[PDB]
């Protein structure tokens, strides 16, 4: 359905910059998985 | 939106003497579009910067990457063995790995249950899981789809292997 390139093109698109959700986040922060200065 | 042909799963494995190998592992969040994938990944450390005895695991369709799940008792997995590879190369091949299983690229998709990346001390390895070993088109399909799509060196080595203990 979808090659390598189409899904690295959409890698920084406005909606693939989206934050995670406050309850993800505190997961990822929690498990120290978080990206730092994210 | 760009919908994903499969619903996806980010598990992250952290060793805990105190807990179970089971209970070690850790369900983060699901997906089923390709921007959802992203949003996660960009936000996420890459292996090279996860603790050693860590995993993460990507699994389609609710698929515990346990081999007490049915998807996966009676498969097997293609194992990756790294050896002192760059950390840039490292994940690099992990991501390159979840886009080939996201993006269905396989013919045989519908075999594949997801992969697994372990982060150890003298040696990384990368695993996709198979649902069934007995099938050797598809595991073979699978396999020579990898080392094409992974452009994988010489040196390292592509093995698959049964998760039920039996020769």
């Amino acid at each position: 359905r979808y090659s390598k390139v189409d899904l690295l093109a959409l890698r920084y698109s406005p909606l693939s910059q989206t934050p995670p959700g406050i309850e993800l986040e505190g997961r990822l922060r929690r498990m120290n998985i978080w990206r730092t200065g994210s | 939106k760009h919908p994903l042909m499969n619903v996806w799963t980010l598990w992250y494995l952290e060793n805990d003497r105190s807990k179970s190998w089971e209970d070690m592992q850790n369900e983060i969040t699901s997906f089923d579009t390709v921007e959802d994938f992203w949003s996660l990944y960009n936000h996420i450390k890459p292996p090279s910067e996860i603790k050693l005895g860590s995993d993460y695991s990507l699994f389609k369709k609710n698929i515990r990457p346990m081999w007490e799940d049915a998807a996966n008792k009676q498969g097997g997995r293609w194992v990756i063995t790294l050896n002192k590879s760059s950390k840039t190369d490292l994940d690099n091949l992990w991501l390159d790995v979840l886009l080939c299983l996201i993006g269905e690229a396989f013919d045989h998709s519908d075999q594949i249950c997801g992969a697994v990346i372990n982060i150890r001390g003298k040696s990384n390895k990368i695993s996709i899981w198979t649902a069934d070993g007995n099938n050797e088109e598809a595991a073979l399909e699978i396999g020579h789809k990898l080392r094409d799509a992974l452009r994988l060196g010489r040196n390292n080595s592509l093995q698959y292997q049964l998760h039920k203990d039996t020769m």
